[PDB]
């Protein structure tokens, strides 16, 4: 329930998203981030519990060229870089 | 599944 505001790179990925505000839940982060890689396609075609997130600003975020939705901790990692806690 | 459903499964824990 605590309301975050996200450092500038992880703003503007939400912002593609379509987030206009500034301030967030981490649900709600979350939220614009599954929109975000829905939006452009970066989960895989066949098994679309993978996210093919190389070569995309969201990968220069997480730090990683894919990850699992059943395996969020690159996520979260990128989530305690990328929020203020308010 | 489709990424929507795995990505709201995800949702619902944070």
């Amino acid at each position: 329930g605590t309301q975050v505001h996200p450092r500038a790179p992880l703003l503007q990925i939400l912002k593609v998203a379509g987030a206009q505000e500034e301030v967030f839940t981490v649900k709600e982060v979350m939220h614009y981030l599954g929109q975000y890689i829905m939006m452009k396609q970066l989960y895989d075609k066949q098994r679309q519990h993978i996210v093919h997130c190389h070569d995309d600003p969201l990968g220069e975020l997480l730090e990683v060229g894919s990850f699992s939705v059943k395996n969020p901790s690159p996520l979260y990692e990128m989530l305690k870089r990328n929020l203020v806690i308010l | 599944l489709t990424f929507x459903e795995y990505w709201a499964q995800l949702l619902s824990a944070a």
